[PDB]
Formats: C-alpha cells, structure tokens, sequence
C-alpha cells in the first residue's frame, strides 16, 4: 500500500507538469491581455 | 446615592476589623 | 510619589494574593478570560515593572539611576508578583513572559549581573532582596520545560560572564534567607538548568578542577542535587 | 466594578488584601466561582487594566531625574 | 484595495480657506509653506519634488531624548567618560531598534486613531509641532517646523473630517482627514498670513481653526524598490559609447553633449548640475506617477531648470534634433523606451537597463549625429543630437542612476549659495540685522560639517578630519556658484566700512563679526586638500588674499 | 435634473435610481446591512447631494429642507442605509 | 523515501501556489467579464 502511494504520487507528479503546461497556456492569455490592453491605451491616449 | 462616606467608614470598621496584632486577650 | 503610582502596590499584593499557592486556572484567568475581549494583566504587570526600572536604557550598563531608596519596595512588590504568576509549572504564563513584544526580560536579568552605581549606607542590606528575587524569577521561568525558546531567549542576553558573576559573589560572601552566598547558589542552579541547551556552557562547569575558581565552583558543585518526580497528570 | 471614585476603590482593595491573607484557598474559590459570571467581568478587569494603564504613563513624564554629578 | 498603508508616499491638499500643496522653502530653511496661487489638484505645481511626504509608523524616543537632555551643559557643564558614553550608546542602540522595526511595518493599512509620524521625502527631514514655540508671523499659534532627527512631538493622530468614517475605519486614498499633534491638542492648519520673503507664501500653524489635508497619492508602497524606475528618480543618461549628455545655457537653450571625455565612464561623474534628469510617467493623473513597465510612456524632465526633452523640426536640409521645452502637457514631449536584450512588455524596468529612445508622436528612432552646434569656436564641443526614423541597435544609451544623497546635497548646496549671495549682497549696502547676523554664522559653521562629513558636537576648531575630504563635495562645492559668494562675503564689509580692518583692529568688539570672518578662511582651507581645480580657482583670487593677510582674520 | 420630488408611478425611467461603494469593493459584491452609499440618478447622471434652501420662505422657524441634485460627485454627501427590524414594521401595519 | 515524499510535497506545494495565481487570473477573467456584463445590460436596459 506504502509503494501504491508512491507510485500514485509519481503519476500525480505527471499531471501536474500536465497542469503546469496549462498554467504556461494562462500566461499566454495573459501576455495577450495586456497586448489588447496596451493597443487600447495607445488608442485612446495616443493620437496615431 | 451620594455621601460614599459612610461606606469608607463601614470599610475600613471591617478592615480593622480583619487585622491581627491588636485587641487580643 | 503621587497617589497614581503608590496606587500600585496594594493592587499588585491583591493580584499576588489572588494565584499564591495553587488553583491555576485563577492563575490563568488573569491571561485570558474567554469573553469577547481579554486583558492580560500579566503582561501588563511586566511592562509596568520594564516602565518603571528601564526601560531600555536601563540595559546594561546604568541601572542605579532609577532605583533609589522610596523606589525599591515597589519594584520588589511587582517582581515578586511576577513569581507568583510563574510559581508552579504554568507552561503558558512563563511563555508570556519571555516571547511577548516588549524586551521585558533584558530588564529582569539585568539586576542580577552588574552592581547598582548608588553605595549608600541602608542599601547593601536592601539590594540583596532584589537580587534573591530577581534571581527566584529566574528560576521560576523554567521551573521544568525542557524546551529550546526560554532557554535561548533568556540566554540571548548573558555571556559566560555570569560564571565571573557567582564565584566574585561567592568570594565577596566570605566577608562576613536573605544571605550573601544563596544567591549565588540560585544563579548556579540557574546556570545549571540552561547547561542543557547550551553546549558552550556545559563545557566548563562540570569540569571545576582545572578552574581557578575552586572555592565557588566546587562549593555550589558539592551542595546542590538534582532528582525526578512525576506530576499527578 | 462600580467603584465611582478613587478613596473608595483604595479601601476596597484593601479590605480584599486583609481578607485573602495569603492562604485561604476556600475563598480564592469564591473569587474564581464569582468570576466566571456572563458578562460582568469585563468592567473589573477593565478598572484593573486601566490603573496598570494610567500609573505606567505618569512615571516616564514625571519621575525623570539624572544625578549625572558627583 | 485603494487604501492607505504606511510606507505609502503622498502629498497633503488644504481646501476651505487657502488652497495648495504643503511645501517647504529651502533645505537650510527649517519652515512650512502652503502656496495658494501656484497650482491646485487639477494641475500641480512644477516643484511637485517638494510636496512629497512619506509615512512612517510610531517612533519611540526614550533614550534620544535622555542624550538630547544630558549633553547641553546648563550650568555645572557636567561631563563623563562612562555615564555619557554608556547614554549614547544607549541612544544608539535605540535608534538601531527603531529602525528595525519600520522594514517589519512595511505593508501595513492604517486606522483613524494612531500616530503616523510624517516624514518629508526630498529633505529626509520630520516636521514636527513643539509646545514652547509660537508661530513667527501669526502671534497666537504653534509653530511647526523641521526637525532631522525625529523631535518627539512629530506624532500626528490622523482623525476623520467627514462624520462618514469613524475611529477603527481604514483610511481609503483621497479623502479628506484632519491632522492634530498627540500633546499639542491644536489641529494643523493653514493660515491666512503671507510672508515677505516670498509673494504667494502662507504659513502653517496650529490652532483650533479647522482644516482638511486632502491625502492624494503618488507612489503606492511596494513600488519603492530600489531595483526598478520610479517616477521620481533622478538619473544621467550616459551614452553606450561616447559620453553623458545634458542641457547647458548659450544665448538660448540648447541639447548638445559634451565632446570632451578624458576616458569617461558609467561610474565617474560629471557637472552634477547639468546632467540630471528626472523621470515623470504620464500614467493618466496629474499626480500618482511611478513604477515604469517597459512601455509606460515616460517623459524626462531637466532638474537645474524646469524643461522637458522634446523633439521640434529645424530649418530643414535636403521630428528632428531634440530640444529643450519649457511645458509639459502637450504631445510633442512623451517619449518611448524599448528594451535591449529583450524581455516583456509588462516587466518594470530594472536599475540599470540599456534602453533606446523612440518619440511616440511622430515614430523617429533617437540616434547621436557628430555636426558641432558651434561652426565658428575652437576646439568644438557642442554636439548636438538628430533622431531618425530608422532603428539602429549602435545608439542605445543607459539609464545611470543617481543616488538620493547627491540630489539632497545637490540642493544645499544650491540653497547655501542663494542665501550667501542675498547676505553678502545685503551686508555691503548697510548693516545687518541681528537675526541675520547670527543666520549667517550657523551656515558658516556647519559648511564645515558639509564638506568634511562630520557631526555636530561641538568646539568647531578641532580639524582631526584630515583623511578623506571627500572629494564629490569640495567639488559640489566648487560648481554650485559658493566659493565666489565667500569671496563676495568678505569684500561687501570693506566697503562698508571704506565707502578697513584696522578700523575692526581700533574697536575690537568684532568677536560675533570675527567669528564669520575666521569661518570662511576655514571653509576656504578645507576645500583644498588635494584638490588641483580648488586650489588654482582660488589662486586665480591670489590678489586680494594678502591685503587683509594678518590682521586678525587667520588668512 | 435637479430638486427630487414625489412621483406616484414607477414605470417610468426617470424614477430609477444606482448606488456605488464607499470604502470601493467589487460590482457584485452583495451590498452589505449598514452599508454607506451614495446615489446617483442614472437616468440623468446627477449625483445627489443635499442643499440647505428652505422650501417654506413664509413659515417662522422653518423646517422644510429641500434636496437638490448636482452633476459634481462629492464625497460629503454620501447618506447611510439604516435597516428596520420585521417587527416594527408589522406593528406599524398592525 | 519518507523525507523524498516530503520534499516532494514542499515542491508540490511551490507548483500550489504557482496555481494560485493563476486562480487569481481566473477570477481576473471573472471580473471583466461580469465589466462586459454589466455594459451590455446598461446598453440595452438603459438608454443612454
């Protein structure tokens, strides 16, 4: 039961770098957010 | 009510009262 | 002094008064009363003894300045009641002691390593009242702990200099209860209850022979024992 | 708790200090019993509290002498 | 959160009666000033350098004020090697405690009720209320002042104004609160009483008259790193390659660079006060501007004179060449840095960061040209600077940061020579007063502390100093305009007196006009240990040092 | 735009009203009992704001106070919602 | 392997809070969303 454990850890471990690909997937939202945020900016306080 | 004097009276009656050392025989 | 500060003392005798012996949970009830707020009056009393004595300027080096001769029964009221809160294993009032905010304990331990500044003439056989009871706080912080934080915390602030301090004490002794040699004999008992934790300290009181202070070492070493009991819980 | 001024709280306080006397825990236990009341004891450690309060602040304006000459 | 927690810096707004920010004239001067007509929230005044006040928690002075109290001999002139020792220690030891804990209090929201201890942030200086003083011009007062060390008495309970907010309520940022000191009773306020010195100068005093100081932000806490652009930094923008550039005053205001280098690097210096710039964000606000983000539209403001760096079209030959404009709130003057080794658009710039300038306006990439200003001086050195629309990665220059004890004695400096030059052009028409005689001499002698870096303990004539002087401050000392007001000083008296000194020498009461007249020779020794450019300027004024060489006066 | 009066029906949209924080929390955030607000008349956006003019300029010792309206948002004007417990209510109907 | 699983549970919950953030990206999300709401409603309900 002690090594079953361990082992489910192990494939715990791998989904968890699965959800960590999709926290690099958040921060690509992110990086895309504040780039329609610093296009808006630049529209309304920017004149070109 | 006011006039608190005689309460400090009765007080210290019980105090001296309490205490060892005096009016013993 | 005025009549807010000599006020003081009868409230600190009721509060000695009310957890003397026993009952600890009277004595933890002047901490923490379970209501929606509470007062720690325990605290409240060292800060008030840190005030009156220090406050951080007392510290190291001048602490004759402010105990003089109307201020000595005062302060030897509140430290004593500061025993009788710690008299008696209470494991969370000694920790109120030693881990709270204010720097309360450089103060404490203060008046029992250098002398007081002021020699007067009725103040040799009044500053060794202070010195016993000082040194009985001590003692009363760790009565049976075993644990790292009071013993570090109140070494934080001694050097092995307080090794310096007993065996000039016991040799000032030999000039000759409220005696000259029992005060040393209770910081030796202190220094042998922080030995435990400490491992410099250890290292040069159990070896006294190649010491040249014989007669201290040797004399608090013969004369004190040490036993275990166990507690009704 | 309902001590109005400071002559008559000072007599009290005394006659609790003759009363206890160092060695009756029969009546520490009237204290403690008396104590755990609903909602009462917090005016009398507050007029306890805040006499530690007044009386620690009056010294470090007051009382503030340095002998510094022989 | 928009709410107020200490460590936060902000600037105070009185309305009701007078209306400007709470400013102080000077850095010698030790006084507070509101200014009514110099500008109000809608848009700030120009010196906004000024206003900024910092806060801090409560500050425990025990032992200070025990040194404080035991080192001024009264009477008995009472001194000890192992008492007053043992006390400042003590003191220090203290102060060391004190400022431990304000790192601990850092993030740290506060209620209407506690002591808040206001500390002004271009001057390092607490203002302070003291309860013997009254106020100068308004003659039923209490004084404010400025005091460096931290007086007990700096304590201000911050109290609500509206009757929205209550005792326990946190502070929200904007509103309006009431400022009163913890043993004074009397609520801060501004009045009503101009100066003379100054033509819009109202005083602040404290009484019972009610008032509301407008807390309005201007850099929130944690966005006062050391490591990354602020909006009030002052920083040199030195090129990758050649050499700082700055503003200097021809016939009309020009953008050169110097040419000369003499192997110039990113850690040596330069004429301190024409190549310092300070870094304003935009950030939609007239105030609150800070913390830069890579992309945040910064704009740069010279600090010996109010200007702002701008691009306007020359005489053209067949959007150019960077000028020197006077206001900031059009268009043409906001700039644009793109990073070098490239990082994210959102990544608050770090300390020392090579950057390259665009001119968001018009699109036109900042580049350095080598045509000389000047097509008629020898040896030319004004170097002016174009801007072209093609990107180059060659002419990228840094961000070199200026640490905030040059500025703070940058500005001494600066406010010692104004008030050497109006007494020494006040003394040669008449006599003096005697408040200005004794405002003077306290310059005169702690000048001495300011070049040598000692403190202030007394019997001036010590000179043990005689290791390192410091050199950055001698010559602070020489470029700031100070060494010709001293020769100034001692002229201005000759001719007083002639339209002499053996006139001083028949009278011999002189000992208070001695002792400003033995105070500069000694400023003048102490700014020529080692120093080649001291010594041959003050040879240069070899003609007139040998006239008064003996009389009395330790030339 | 200015001087609230009592209109009888509440169909209408000049007779709706919105409140926005004091102390500012999020926009769906379940406003609180004892809550300081302050309303705005999003109609016409006119923040409210209370005026001392006496509407009764006849009467001696006058009470009436009228409320106006102003487009300038103040902070000072900023009045309070004081709930009122079921069973005071119901003894009122009662 | 006692001490690996913990460690490896100190470094789970590094990656924890790594996650977190993201959940405050999340409600990020959330709040200009109910923004978008609150804007198509007063568009349509009112007027102006």
């Amino acid at each position: 039961q002690n090594e079953l454990r361990n082992l489910q850890e192990k494939l715990e471990s791998t989904m968890k770098l699965v959800t960590n690909l999709s926290g690099q997937l958040s921060e690509l939202k992110d990086q895309m957010t504040e780039q329609r945020k610093q296009k808006q900016r630049i529209g309304l306080l920017g004149h070109p | 009510e006011n006039e608190e004097k005689l309460c400090i009276k009765v007080l210290q009656t019980l105090r001296e009262m309490m205490t060892k050392d005096r009016g013993y025989g | 002094m005025s009549a807010v500060i000599t006020i003081m003392q009868p409230i600190l005798r009721f509060l000695q008064l009310l957890c003397e012996n026993h009952n600890r949970d009277l004595q933890n009830f002047l901490r923490c009363q379970n209501n929606k707020t509470n007062y720690n009056l325990v605290c409240e009393t060292l800060q008030f003894l840190d005030c009156i004595c220090g406050s951080t300027t007392g510290g190291l080096g001048l602490l004759g300045l402010y105990i003089n001769e109307k201020n000595v029964a005062l302060i030897n009221q509140t430290l004593e009641s500061l025993t009788e809160y710690c008299q008696g294993p209470c494991h969370e009032n000694q920790n109120c002691i030693a881990t709270h905010e204010s720097n309360g304990i450089d103060i404490i331990t203060a008046l029992i390593l250098n002398d007081i500044n002021p020699l007067g003439k009725k103040r040799m056989d009044l500053v060794l009242e202070l010195k016993n009871n000082a040194s009985k706080l001590l003692l009363a912080i760790m009565e049976s702990r075993h644990d790292s934080e009071n013993a570090e915390r109140i070494l934080y602030n001694m050097r092995p200099k307080e090794l310096v301090e007993v065996i000039k004490k016991a040799y000032m002794q030999g000039e000759v209860a409220a005696s000259p040699r029992n005060v040393g004999h209770n910081i030796y008992i202190l220094a042998h209850q922080l030995a435990r934790h400490n491992k410099e300290l250890q290292t040069m009181l159990k070896p006294g022979g190649q010491v040249d202070g014989d007669e201290a070492l040797e004399f608090y070493a013969k004369h004190t024992a040490q036993i275990e009991i166990v507690r009704l819980d | 708790m309902n001590a109005s001024s400071d002559r008559v709280f000072h007599e009290s306080i005394l006659l609790a200090i003759a009363l206890l006397e160092g060695g009756n825990t029969t009546i520490q236990h009237s204290f403690f019993c008396r104590l755990t009341e609903d909602k009462k004891s917090e005016k009398f450690f507050k007029v306890f509290y805040d006499r530690m309060k007044v009386a620690q602040q009056e010294i470090k304006a007051t009382v503030t002498v340095n002998t510094s000459d022989l | 959160s928009s709410f107020l927690h200490i460590g936060d810096i902000c600037s105070l707004y009185a309305e009701g009666s007078t209306n400007g920010f709470i400013s102080t004239l000077g850095l010698v001067d030790d006084r507070c000033v509101v200014q009514p007509e110099a500008g109000d929230l809608n848009n700030p005044p120009k010196k906004f350098r000024d206003c900024l006040f910092k806060l801090c928690p409560m500050n425990r002075y025990s032992a200070q004020k025990q040194f404080w109290k035991a080192a001024k001999p009264g009477a008995n002139s009472t001194t000890d090697a192992v008492l007053l020792n043992k006390l400042h220690h003590a003191a220090d030891l203290e102060k060391k405690q004190n400022e431990t804990e304000n790192r601990k209090l850092l993030g740290t929201v506060i209620q209407y009720g506690n002591v808040i201890q206001l500390l002004h942030l271009k001057s390092n200086k607490y203002l302070t209320v003291n309860k013997r003083l009254p106020a100068l011009l308004e003659k039923n007062a209490m004084r404010v002042t400025l005091d460096e060390a931290g007086n007990e008495g700096s304590w201000f309970y911050i109290q609500p104004f509206y009757k929205l907010r209550s005792i326990g309520d946190s502070v929200v940022i904007g509103d309006k609160v009431v400022l009163n000191p913890v043993n004074a009773g009397q609520p801060l306020h501004a009045s009503s009483h101009q100066l003379v010195d100054n033509p819009g100068c109202n005083e602040v005093n404290s009484v019972n008259c009610n008032t509301s100081w407008k807390i309005v932000l201007f850099m929130k806490w944690s966005d006062n790193k050391d490591d990354i652009l602020k909006g009030g930094d002052v920083v040199r923008l030195f090129h990758a390659e050649q050499e700082k550039f700055l503003t200097c005053d021809e016939h009309r205001k020009k953008q050169h660079v110097f040419l000369r280098t003499t192997g110039r690097q990113s850690a040596t210096s330069a004429t301190s006060s024409k190549a310092l710039w300070e870094v304003e964000v935009v950030q939609h606000d007239p105030c609150r501007g800070g913390a830069g983000y890579w992309n945040s539209l910064f704009r740069f403001k010279h600090l010996a004179t109010g200007h702002y760096l701008a691009a306007e079209v020359d005489p053209d030959f067949e959007v150019y060449s960077l000028v020197s404009v006077p206001e900031g709130n059009d268009i043409s003057s906001i700039f644009e840095l793109d990073p070098t080794t490239l990082r994210g658009g959102d990544s608050l710039v770090p300390r020392n960061s090579y950057v390259r300038l665009r001119h968001l306006c018009t699109n036109t990439w900042v580049h350095s040209t080598n045509i000389p200003i000047d097509k008629e001086e020898e040896k030319p050195v004004m170097l002016k600077i174009g801007t072209s629309p093609l990107k180059e990665d060659k002419e990228a220059f840094a961000i070199v940061p200026v640490s905030p004890a040059e500025v703070r004695d940058l500005d001494f400096a600066n406010d010692a020579s104004k008030v050497l030059g109006s007494i020494a052009g006040k003394l040669e028409k008449g006599t003096i007063t005697q408040n200005e005689r004794r405002s003077v001499t306290k310059l005169l002698e702690d000048l001495v502390y300011f070049v040598t870096g000692g403190t202030n303990s007394g019997q001036d004539v010590l000179e043990v100093v005689f290791s390192k002087p410091n050199r950055e401050r001698q010559k602070l000392m020489r470029e700031q305009n100070i060494l010709k007001q001293i020769f100034k000083l001692l002229q201005a008296p000759f001719t007083d007196c002639g339209d002499l000194r053996l006139e001083e020498l028949g009278d011999q009461r002189h000992a208070p006009f001695r002792h400003i007249c033995r105070l500069c020779y000694r400023v003048l020794r102490h700014s020529q240990q080692d120093y080649r450019k001291n010594q041959e300027y003050i040879a240069k004024q070899f003609g007139f040092m040998q006239k008064q060489i003996g009389y009395d006066v330790l030339a």
